[PDB]
């Protein structure tokens, strides 16, 4: 929403701390995908 | 006084260092990755 605020582009560089935001929401996709393989061999069980 | 404090808070003012908090809450960062308690790793800590 904030950069559809402002578009350009060296205001990523100037945004509030977005550094650790960024990294907070890969590391908690890494662990979703971790929740994720039991469904993940569901599937393979189920188309060869 | 002590004791009523770490009664009302949960901490104990005064007692550790800054140096001695990082190598002993180092192993606690995973389960505050995985929990969802976000902040720095004290509040965890004292919430723990």
């Amino acid at each position: 929403t904030d950069i559809k605020k402002d578009n350009r582009v060296t205001t990523l560089t100037t945004h509030a701390g977005i550094r650790n935001s960024l990294l907070t929401i890969l590391d908690q996709l890494q662990r979703c995908q971790r929740s994720l393989n039991e469904f993940l061999e569901e599937k393979r069980s189920a188309f060869p | 006084e002590m004791i009523n404090s770490l009664l009302s808070s949960g901490e104990v003012p005064g007692l550790y260092t800054l140096e001695e908090l990082e190598p002993l809450l180092l192993p606690l960062k995973d389960q505050a990755s995985q929990d969802g308690f976000f902040g720095p790793v004290f509040n965890y800590f004292t919430y723990r």
